[PDB]
């Protein structure tokens, strides 16, 4: 008579693949390389953040690029197209 | 041979259908897996085209996948063979 | 009920520490021996796995100082019965010898027939003649406990169905009404002075001031007391409680007299359910097996209606991270949802509630556990911060809804007593009004009983040459297998105790009322009477009393002297060909109602050692597809179904995950694995 | 019935179970040889005519 | 063959229960009219009754008013026997004050325009020295029982104490029929209707309103070309 | 209770006649209860044993079978329907032709034994037929389909894969509630579970081992009853058997000088299986105990057909005993 | 229907919450899984109309625990009903053993295409009419349902409308044309369903030796006519049985009608059997209202005589005590002797 | 006030005279208070003819067979109550049927004076044989409902004209029967099935109409005491 709060609920596995797939999906409509910084930033494929250093380092590049690029796709993902389609999982 | 009408579940008679197969078991093997190729052609479509096919009958308007099985059974549009 | 309080107590239990055990329970335990004659209730026992383990005293029955059960019984000397009433045990029940009391007492003591039905020392019954009988029966309905000794016409039914009218006497639950029966007996009103719930008058004097909440009572010398009434009061089992008084600014009450009803009381007597007109016919297969079918007026005028009241509780104790505590901050939840909760948590009293919503926001630290990459992405696209602190409110369970009535806070800064490590505690009482339904359990007093079939609309229902309908309509055919035919009896006798009668004895007596008590020629409409258990009405009285049931408001005798009247069919149209069995019959509301057995799962808990689903509708919890099932199932040839049913919705741990992605995807149903039951059984053989 | 017993000669016997019965076959949670499990009724090639 | 169109005499018994009798009719006919009658007097007759009441001292409705003998539900239970008929279709409001000692009947209540209460001689509670009595009640039209409407559901402020419905000025019909079915075949039958209203309105409006809508239901199945 | 009860329950019962009734009325309910248990534990022991009798083949090609009644014959030539004949023969595959007279073979090896069928071999004259069944299969592992005859709820041939063994199980742990006890022979449920666990009868009776007249050694309180044989070589003198049992009755009671049977029951009661194995042979016990079975079940009018108390027999009389080890690996 | 059942609506959501959230995803009413879930959990109506949707042709267990035999899981096509009770089919109760004190059952779902067609073709309600153990019907009208039709089909002598041959004055006037006359006749106060009449039948198949009488060989009934004397009721229960079964003109025993039901469900395919079998649920209920089937005090009649008879037993009763009390009989034989003797009386 | 949902009325067409109608959504329970009243009025309201008494000869007192038919009298009048005639006159014309000579009698071979028709063509209506000869009176009047065969019309005084039967109703059976149809999440609304099966006189759509012409006259002579009355508007 006493629950498992340490178990798959089997509804958090589904929304969250599905989250990832419309995640990766809103992130590809998003513009080339820059959405990808967010990856990266992030970590949605090496599991890691890094840094700014490491950012610039694979792409041979600045810090405050980095963070200017940073700014600019994060207030595109405020607006409603989106975040319409990725609101309701928060 | 002047039965009424079937509706919902019944439709089509199982004593008809048992009439292509052996047994029920059979029955009930082969439209489970007519009804998951099916299935999976419908899921399949997005993508290109591949070896499944179906369904032969046209379903209705919102149609479980099983149903269309069974009347595909009943039609004669099938064949098979047992292990 | 006030009855099952009353019936608790007086119980007689064979089972426990320094007793035998069910197990270790023989069958000749259980059994009625001849020394349980007014020592011991035959008749009521627990219908389960007890039966003859717990029954009840009998209504007379004392204790011997010893431990025994005395009883009480009328001492006759050389044939004049005395009244000097001596207490007996069993053994001095063997020495001597018992007579009967429906024997032929002569006004003076004596005897008039010498051939005499008697009880011998082993149980025998013989003829002794009017001279060795020293020992008399006190009374009939001695043998009897007192739930049984509130069924009218007991003598008719059969002892089966007796039992189980006796142990659902005692699940009525109380209505908002509770009106007191028509045709009883006389245990209805001293079964609830003396179950307690009752408020009886102390000493006498005239009443001061009433209210809905206390009565300021004058004694006749100065002193004056003030009674508090229980309004609204929870129950052990969900029932309300109310106790409101029957007594007005200007009464002069008596020492003893009720003051006040209580949760099933009516003007002081018991009242467990009411008086609806019944008709006995099978009508169109929704009374099939059992079933009752109902009225909507029962429904529409509140006639079996009633307030059960839940206690929610949730305490804010301490815990190794920090102190948990009751506030409005709650996580991600939009404002919506805390418009019914107070400036500082739980809710404000009157909101009504639905399944899943918040009764005490109330949310707990939680640490510091690295978030999922996608998590921290969406977080920041919203700008939303961690909140480290974890919200574990109280949510009201599923499938229930009702007001809140009363909120009981404690609190450690009060200093009231609270357990080791709890800061603050706090119930909430949430209230519904639950009506009749399709699906409740109905019953009489005489062992019927039913799933209510189907709630019609007043108009297609039998109504009678007047327009009035039936209330409820019973079945035919669980009468007569059943030998319980006191409920025709008594359905007869209510209608005749509705109409009111009036025997003309203007040639004398008829021969069947000579003797009748007198003022019972003749009774009002609406009138009260009572049958005693084992001496009350007599088929040819009721016969006699059927046979003058003067009319309603026209020259119109609805019912003839058979007992039937012609119906009509308030669906189609026509006349029933045959007359129909109507009267007035008293029927209560058990506590079986299908909110609270009403019972589905999903996907929800799990279990602890095994990955089992959890199970018991306390959690949501799932059916248990036992072992006679798995046969059933193997019998049909089933096997894909049987591997379902135990792989993939109890213990495949991996592929649960699986079927339901599969199901929301619309993919098809994953293949099952092996079972996490079958590897604990592996790992413990290892 | 009598799980202890059968459990240790069992043992001793070395006793290697077959997995062929109605039992065992639902204990460890694959496909029971009755009905639709057997292998005439389990292997059916099914396309379309 | 008999022709002769039936007739709707009218027979006036006391205020508020009136017989109606028509002939003649066609055999076996009486009482399948009679039903139907019935079925939509006793279902489908439009009127008006209360819905929510407000007391003032109360957040709900499973508590109690300090003063008065009754408590509140069983105030809800009083105010349910209500009659009361209204004449426009908006959730009119009617008050009721009541102060110091003293039964407190249906006729202390004070209707705005268009409502009216048909019998003020109803008992509602009684109170006291300490007794105080507000309450504000909701009067609309409707049909049929309808239930509880929830608090959430209407405009959700805390101490609207949602009360059942019944709008149904109609109490109690009957009918009888006299066939008399000589043996020359000129057979008719006698329809004896019985309609007792609750004082809400006459029997005679009930009836025409009953048929009206059986008419325009009957106009569907007559309306084909 | 020899009072008795003299009142209806329409006049009302008296005091002390409601007091008797309600002995009766617990003991019932309580037996009930306890019944409930005995059939569950009935159930789970026959579904254990009769687990796998599958049906996996459509037809062994086995001839052997039993022989059934099938309307036996009156003193004036009249065919009488035997009183069991919807239990014992109907829908069981006919094995060997039935032939009337060299008339024709009015069912040939195949036929279902229908309803039809039966009319038509009652209307020829024939009275013993030979059908196939579970007991005489000749499969390996599962009976096979033309011997288990009819599935009972479809109508067909039972369908290759079908488990009829939990199917008989079931079949026969249902009614056990239904059937009820009474009164020293055991003559309800614990009787039936007897049978089944193949127990000594606590009524015992034992039975004859060769024929002959009997040597009627009457003793006090107990039957020592010796049978001369016919041919055999030595009567069969039996021991004390408490007379307080009757003698059964056949032809008269059990007589001096009477010619016995083989297995003919001496005195009145209950055989045991084991003895009547050793004297007659798998194919007499295995009517006993279908018979015996059935005369409990039909005592308390329950219709079972016979093929499933026939598959659990069948499942009894697998083994063989070792007495001689030969030279190879049986103890 | 005896392959329908009802089904809580607010227990079928709760059941079918996977199916109706993809199909609610589907229809673009929630913008992805986590709004269709609350939506689900908030119950807003529009959840009821796809509900439906994903429950049609989708079978349902209903298992009853103690689940004695084969057929206590069975299942059923469901639908919403209105109410929080699962409304089961009359039929089934037999199978069940279900009475209707308060007795639960459990509903399983099966999930994949092999466990809905075993669902839907193995263990189908109208699939299983027989017992496992004997073949006799479960399906059975049993109860009330008998009781219908026994007095559907029972015959009255001197009822309202016979048939008599009288002449000279005036003709028979017993003979009816038709069924649909004498169902006329019926609704007026003129034919009772129960009385002696002569019917000419065209859609109903005559009993074996009147169709060897009159056609011989191969009188096929949708066009041929004949007469039948026989009750109104026994036309109007033989026309629920289909068109090839002979007529019965029987009385309706319930052994009667299981043996029409054995017949039947021996020689004709399954739907047909499930379609006959509620066709005389249905007029087993409607005539078992009309049968005026009551109890009442003046309905159970005591024997005139007991009394005499009371006292012709007691006599013996009393002699065989006074024997006991002399002594040439013990304890036991005198309440053997009792024993017999009140169980002669 | 609004019925907040309009029922509707469709019909499957089954063989020339049979009809399915189906009424959706009724109001919860309309179903019942509208069918029954339908059931009984098509049955017992529309106007029609039949046959109501004959007169053979050969038949005074013993009316068990005709001299020259193969059948007998209740066989005749049996096939003769069958037969479907329209009218246009309230007094009782008089059909006459004369046929001599062997064969079979249509049910045109009867002559019809001006007005009444004989829809059935040829129904068989006596077996002349050995050159017989028959000869029937027929009476037809117009009437509603099932009048029975009317017992001594007078005091006997036409003794060969024997009284039959009347099925004066143009349709023969209908049979009524409501289901359950769901609205928004109500599933309580009443669907009405009903099954009606006429002769050949008139279409089951027309008698259908009719009935509810003579229901819709008969509620609204209920109606017509207080005309401004407010109930339910469709
Ligand atoms: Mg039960
Ligand atoms: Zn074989």
């Amino acid at each position: 008579f006493i629950e498992d709060s340490e178990a798959v609920v089997a509804v958090d596995a589904v929304s969250f693949t599905l989250l990832q797939d419309q995640l990766q999906s809103v992130l590809d409509t998003l513009s080339e390389r820059e959405a990808g910084v967010v990856r990266l930033r992030f970590g949605l494929t090496d599991g890691q953040p890094r840094t700014l250093d490491e950012i610039g380092q694979v792409y041979g590049v600045t810090r405050e690029r980095i963070r200017q690029i940073e700014s600019k796709t994060m207030s595109k993902l405020r607006h409603p197209s989106r975040s319409q389609v990725l609101r309701d999982y928060l | 041979g002047g039965y009424d009408t079937p509706l919902g579940i019944t439709n089509p008679p199982i004593d008809e259908l048992l009439d292509r197969v052996s047994s029920k078991y059979a029955l009930v093997i082969y439209a489970a897996k007519r009804a998951r190729q099916i299935n999976d052609y419908y899921n399949q479509l997005g993508e290109g085209i591949l070896e499944y096919v179906g369904p032969l009958v046209e379903p209705g308007l919102q149609e479980k996948p099983l149903s269309i099985a069974l009347r595909e059974i009943h039609a004669d549009l099938l064949e098979h063979t047992e292990g | 009920n006030p009855l099952s309080g009353l019936t608790h107590k007086r119980r007689l239990s064979a089972l426990g520490p320094g007793g035998l055990s069910r197990e270790r329970a023989g069958l000749e335990v259980r059994d009625v021996h001849p020394s349980h004659y007014g020592r011991m209730c035959p008749i009521e026992t627990p219908e389960g796995p007890n039966i003859g383990l717990i029954g009840s005293l009998s209504v007379y029955a004392r204790v011997n100082p010893f431990g025994f059960i005395e009883t009480p019984y009328r001492k006759v000397v050389d044939g004049v019965v005395s009244d000097e009433i001596v207490y007996l045990t069993a053994d001095e029940e063997d020495r001597h010898v018992v007579a009967q009391a429906n024997s032929p007492i002569d006004a003076d003591g004596r005897f008039v027939e010498p051939r005499v039905l008697v009880r011998r020392k082993a149980g025998e019954v013989e003829y002794v003649p009017s001279s060795e009988v020293d020992y008399m029966d006190v009374s009939p309905r001695q043998m009897v406990s007192v739930a049984t000794a509130m069924i009218p016409f007991l003598e008719h039914d059969d002892a089966n169905r007796a039992l189980m009218g006796a142990n659902m006497q005692r699940q009525a639950v109380p209505l908002v009404r509770s009106e007191a029966p028509l045709v009883g007996t006389g245990m209805e009103l001293r079964a609830a002075i003396d179950a307690g719930d009752v408020v009886v008058a102390e000493e006498s004097g005239v009443i001061e001031e009433v209210s809905a909440d206390y009565i300021t009572v004058m004694h006749d010398n100065g002193t004056r007391r003030t009674y508090r009434m229980r309004k609204f009061a929870r129950s052990n089992h969900g029932t309300c409680a109310n106790q409101c008084p029957i007594v007005d600014a200007g009464d002069r009450v008596e020492a003893g007299q009720v003051i006040a009803d209580g949760p099933c009381t009516d003007d002081g007597e018991m009242a467990l359910g009411k008086n609806l007109l019944v008709a006995i016919m099978p009508w169109e297969g929704h009374n099939y097996e059992d079933a009752i079918i109902l009225s909507n007026r029962l429904v529409e005028e509140d006639v079996l209606t009633s307030i059960h009241i839940e206690e929610h509780e949730i305490d804010a104790r301490d815990t190794k991270l920090g102190a948990e505590e009751i506030t409005r901050d709650i996580p991600n939840i939009s404002d919506e949802v805390l418009a019914d909760l107070d400036e500082r948590g739980i809710v404000r009293i009157g909101a009504e509630v639905r399944d899943g919503d918040i009764l005490v926001g109330k949310v707990t630290p939680k640490g510091e556990t690295e978030l999922t990459p996608e998590e921290r992405l969406l977080r920041a696209i919203f700008g939303e911060k961690a909140r480290e602190v974890r919200d574990t409110s109280l949510k009201v369970p599923h499938g229930e809804s009702g007001k809140v009535i009363g909120i009981r806070v404690f609190s450690r800064e009060d200093e009231d007593e609270l357990p080791a490590g709890v800061n603050e505690l706090v119930r909430v009482y949430v209230a519904q009004k639950r009506k009749i339904s399709d699906g409740d359990k109905l019953a009489g007093r005489h062992g019927n009983k039913g799933v209510i079939g189907k709630i019609l609309p007043v108009e297609d229902m039998p109504f009678l040459a007047d327009g009035t309908p039936v209330d409820i309509i019973l079945n035919t055919h669980g009468v007569p297998r059943r030998m319980n035919i006191g409920q025709i009896l008594e359905t007869h006798l209510g209608w005749c105790a509705h109409s009111g009668w009036k025997v003309d004895a203007a040639k004398g007596v008829p021969d069947w009322a000579a003797r009748l008590p007198d003022e019972l020629l003749e009774a009002q409409p609406n009138a009260i009477v009572s049958t005693p258990v084992f001496d009350g009405a007599q088929e040819a009285e009721l016969q006699g009393l059927l046979s003058c049931t003067l009319p309603n408001r026209d020259g119109d005798v609805l019912v003839d002297a058979d007992g039937k009247a012609m119906l009509f069919d308030g669906r189609s149209g026509e006349p029933f060909p045959y007359p129909v069995t109507v009267g007035y019959m008293y029927i209560m509301k058990l506590h079986h109602l299908v909110d609270d057995k009403i019972h589905a799962r999903s996907t929800g808990p799990y279990s602890m050692i095994t990955q089992q689903p959890l199970g018991g509708k306390a959690q949501f919890g799932g059916q248990r597809f036992g072992e006679m099932e798995c046969w059933a199932m193997q019998a049909y040839g089933a096997a894909y179904t049987l591997q379902e049913l135990l792989t993939i919705k109890s213990d495949d741990t991996v592929g649960r995950v699986k079927v339901y992605e599969a199901i929301v995807k619309g993919e098809n149903i994953p293949e099952p694995g092996i079972p996490e039951s079958f590897k604990v059984l592996l790992k413990e053989l290892q | 019935q009598e799980t202890t017993r059968v459990l240790t000669d069992a043992a001793i016997n070395c006793r290697s179970d077959k997995l062929n019965g109605l039992k065992e076959n639902v204990i460890i949670g694959k496909l029971i040889p009755a009905g639709t499990g057997i292998n005439r009724y389990r292997n059916i090639a099914v396309q379309p005519t | 063959l008999i022709s002769q169109r039936p007739t709707l005499s009218e027979d006036v018994l006391t205020d508020n229960r009136s017989q109606f009798v028509i002939e003649p009719l066609e055999p076996g006919f009486g009482y399948t009219l009679g039903n139907s009658l019935r079925r939509t007097l006793l279902s489908s007759i439009p009127g008006a009754a209360v819905t929510s009441i407000r007391i003032d001292g109360v957040l709900h409705e499973f508590t109690t008013v300090p003063g008065v003998k009754e408590d509140v539900t069983e105030i809800i239970l009083n105010l349910k026997s209500l009659v009361v008929s209204s004449e426009e279709d908006e959730p009119v409001t009617m008050y009721l004050r009541k102060q110091g000692p003293g039964e407190v009947t249906a006729g202390d209540i004070v209707p705005p325009a268009g409502v009216t209460v048909h019998n003020p001689g109803m008992h509602i509670a009684t109170l006291n020295d300490k007794g105080k009595l507000e309450v504000e009640l909701v009067v609309e039209r409707g049909r049929g029982y309808v239930p509880a409407v929830q608090n959430r559901a209407s405009g959700a402020e805390i101490g609207r104490i949602p009360v059942d419905s019944i709008y149904s000025p109609v109490l109690k019909v009957t009918y009888k029929v006299d066939a008399t079915r000589v043996e020359q075949r000129t057979d008719f039958d006698k329809l004896i209707l019985d309609v007792e209203t609750k004082n809400s309105i006459s029997p005679r409006d009930a009836l025409a309103s009953a048929g009206k809508t059986l008419v325009e239901l009957f106009g569907l199945a007559r309306e084909l070309n | 209770i020899p009072r008795p009860v003299k009142s209806s329950f329409r006049e009302g019962l008296t005091v002390l006649e409601y007091f008797i009734n309600t002995h009766g009325a617990r003991k019932g309910l309580a037996d009930t209860a306890l019944r409930t248990a005995d059939s569950g534990y009935l159930t789970r022991r026959l579904v254990d044993v009769s687990q796998d009798v599958i049906v996996r083949e459509h037809d062994c090609q086995t001839e052997r079978g039993i022989v059934v009644e099938l309307a036996e014959r009156a003193p004036d030539g009249t065919l009488i329907r035997d009183p069991y004949i919807e239990t014992s023969a109907y829908a069981r595959t006919l094995g060997t032709d039935a032939v009337d007279e060299a008339g024709n073979v009015i069912v040939e090896r195949g036929q279902d034994l229908g309803d039809p069928e039966i009319d038509a071999l009652l209307a020829a004259g024939i009275t013993q037929v030979k059908v196939r069944s579970v007991l005489t299969c000749a499969t390996s592992t599962g009976v096979c389909a033309t011997c288990y005859g009819r599935s009972m709820a479809t109508g067909k041939l039972v369908d290759i894969g079908e488990a009829v063994g939990i199917v008989a199980a079931q079949s026969i742990g249902e009614p056990g509630t239904q059937l009820t006890m009474r009164t020293d022979i055991t003559g309800g449920l614990p009787r039936v579970q007897e049978l089944f666990e193949a127990r000594v009868p606590r009524g015992k009776a034992p039975i004859a081992d060769v024929t002959g007249r009997v040597r009627l050694e009457d003793g006090e309180r107990f039957y020592k009853i010796t049978i001369v044989p016919d041919d055999g070589g030595e009567e069969v003198v039996y021991d004390k058997i408490s007379k307080r049992q009757r003698l059964r009755v056949f032809k008269r009671v059990l007589s001096d000088g009477d010619h016995v049977e083989v297995g003919q029951q001496l005195m009145e009661g209950s055989a045991d299986p084991h003895e009547v194995l050793r004297v007659q042979g798998p194919r007499e016990v295995q009517i006993h105990l279908v018979r015996e079975v059935q005369e409990v079940y039909r005592a308390q009018g329950v219709s079972i057909h016979d093929k499933h108390i026939e598959v659990i027999v069948r499942q009894m009389l697998r083994r063989v005993t070792i007495i001689d080890s030969g030279s190879t690996e049986f103890l | 229907k005896l392959h329908q059942c009802g089904l809580p609506k607010l227990m079928a959501l709760e059941l079918f919450k996977p199916f109706v959230m993809k199909r609610l995803v589907d229809l673009n009413h929630a913008q992805n899984i986590k709004s269709a879930k609350r939506m689900v959990e908030r119950q807003r109506p529009q959840v009821w109309d796809v509900l439906e949707e994903v429950i049609a042709e989708h079978p349902v267990l209903l298992n009853r625990a103690p689940t004695l035999h084969r057929l206590g899981i069975q299942a059923f096509e469901p639908m919403l009903v209105e109410g929080k009770a699962i409304q089961l089919h009359p039929l089934v109760c037999e199978a069940f053993n279900a009475d209707f004190d308060g007795d639960q059952m459990a509903v399983h779902l099966p999930l994949s295409a092999e466990a809905q067609a075993e669902a839907r073709i193995l263990m189908l309600s109208s699939n299983n009419i027989l017992s496992p153990a004997s073949g006799r019907p479960l399906a059975m009208p049993r109860l009330d349902m008998v009781t219908g039709l026994y007095y559907l089909t029972t015959e009255v002598p001197g009822d309202t409308g016979e048939y008599q041959p009288a002449s000279g004055d005036h003709p028979e006037t017993g003979v009816y044309s038709s069924p649909a006359e004498a169902i006329m006749a019926a609704d007026r106060g003129v034919l009772s369903v129960r009385a002696k009449i002569k019917v000419r039948l065209t859609q109903l198949r005559p009993p074996v030796e009147i169709e060897a009488e009159l056609f011989g060989h191969s009188g096929w009934q949708p066009g041929d006519a004949w007469m039948a004397e026989t009750t109104l009721g026994r036309v109007m229960f033989n026309e629920l049985l289909p068109l090839g079964y002979p007529f019965v003109n029987k009385q309706m025993h319930k052994k009667v009608q299981a043996a029409i039901i054995n017949d039947l469900a021996e020689r004709y395919p399954m739907i047909v059997v499930a379609q006959t079998v509620d066709k005389l649920k249905d007029a087993g209920f409607y005539w078992a209202t009309r049968s005026g089937v009551t109890v009442s005090m003046a309905d159970v009649l005591v024997p005139p005589r007991k009394k005499e008879i009371l006292d012709h037993y007691e006599e013996r009763a009393d002699k065989v005590e006074k024997q006991f009390q002399r002594g040439a009989l013990n304890h036991d034989e005198r309440n053997e002797a009792l024993v017999e003797i009140w169980k002669e009386a």
